[PDB]
DNA sequence: CATGGGTGCGCCAGACAGGG
DNA sequence: CCCTGTCTGGCGTCCTCTCACCCCATG
């Protein structure tokens, strides 16, 4: 819901999803391009942690 | 020999973090312990001594590089090399496609309104790079020339 | 360069056919030439109606053809947008040459 | 325009080492 | 293995009434 002015005043659960899903499409678009072993290793890690 | 190494900046930042990597190189004049940078991650050719390291780590907006261990970072273990200077290749020939279309062929709308339709090639023009596919628009067939990048094959 | 042909048999049903996409494309691009005809097609048939005799009853039919032809004058993205999978005259065969 | 990353609390309690 | 020290977690009263202010930043 947005506030008197109209920015909208956003939640922090849409933070966390927003985040999860930002890795997650990283994560896919490294493992579509074969990355290396180090690359995806902080990629699957910053997705855990996130 | 000079072996590839990771490193991790403030995303967003990425080409200030490689000039002023460049920067901090041509200051502390160990100009014989790197050889390039490429471009959120930074590849760098380096050797491994520990002023090097402090060096790459003192260079201002830089996590730290991605390895094994922080004592000993660990070479990019890039599966692809020659793969990958035939991959920069790739990119930089990039394929391309002229009037990728067939008679009966099945073909896919990606653009304009007729976007997200598929339809057949009833005529192909490569002299004129276009394809000749109708869409079922509310039924009747819409015979509509369309590029090979403006429909997919089917 | 944008043709719309429109490919039929009457012009007592494609005279409402050339009224709704001429204004509902005024109101979206507001960029066509005008309707411009084509000469009226005919194909008469003299057919034998007597079963089993007589070369004398040949009564004419025809199935008659009309063709109309559009031609907006501007490729724009919204005549074809708001008149893609839209045609008011049914039993119609539209040819949107783009 | 859109995304990208301090240093003043105190007790209980059980799990994890650490001698013992 | 049997006791001893450390290291992290879990927790701390209820209703109300105003106020002020909520992500830069920038090629």
């Amino acid at each position: 819901v947005p506030l008197d002015g109209g920015r909208f005043a956003t939640s922090d659960l849409n933070d966390l999803y927003r985040r999860v899903i930002n890795r997650n499409n990283r994560l896919k678009r490294l493992l579509d391009l074969a990355a290396p072993d180090i690359i995806v290793r902080n990629e699957k890690r910053m997705l855990q942690e996130a | 020999k000079k072996r590839w190494y990771v490193v991790q900046a403030f995303s967003g930042f990425e080409g200030r973090v490689a000039t002023s990597l460049r920067e901090h190189i041509k200051l502390h004049n160990m100009e014989d312990l790197f050889g390039e940078v490429m471009v959120g991650y930074v590849l760098v050719q380096m050797v491994m001594n520990d002023a090097s390291w402090h060096l790459v780590r003192s260079v201002p907006r830089v996590m730290g590089f991605i390895g094994g261990t922080s004592d000993r970072p660990a070479p990019i273990s890039d599966k692809e090399v020659d793969a990958i200077m035939n991959r920069l290749q790739q990119v930089g020939d990039k394929p391309r496609p002229k009037t990728l279309f067939e008679p009966g062929e099945m073909v896919r709308v990606n653009d304009g309104p007729f976007a997200d339709f598929n339809g057949v090639v009833e005529e192909v023009d490569y002299e004129k790079s276009r394809l000749k596919v109708s869409v079922s628009i509310f039924g009747r067939a819409t015979p509509v020339e369309l590029d090979f990048s403006q429909v997919e094959k089917a | 360069r944008i043709r719309i042909r429109l490919k039929a048999f009457d012009h007592r049903l494609i005279d409402q056919a050339t009224a709704e996409i001429v204004e509902t494309a005024k109101r979206t691009g507001a960029q066509v030439r005008g309707p411009i005809p084509l000469p009226t097609r005919k194909e008469r048939f003299t057919v034998l109606i007597s079963p089993h005799v007589n070369k004398d009853a040949r009564d004419q039919y025809e199935i008659r053809t009309h063709l109309r032809l559009v031609d907006i004058v501007e490729p724009t993205e919204k005549t074809v947008d708001a008149l893609m999978r839209l045609d008011l005259a049914a039993g119609v065969d539209v040819q949107i040459s783009l």
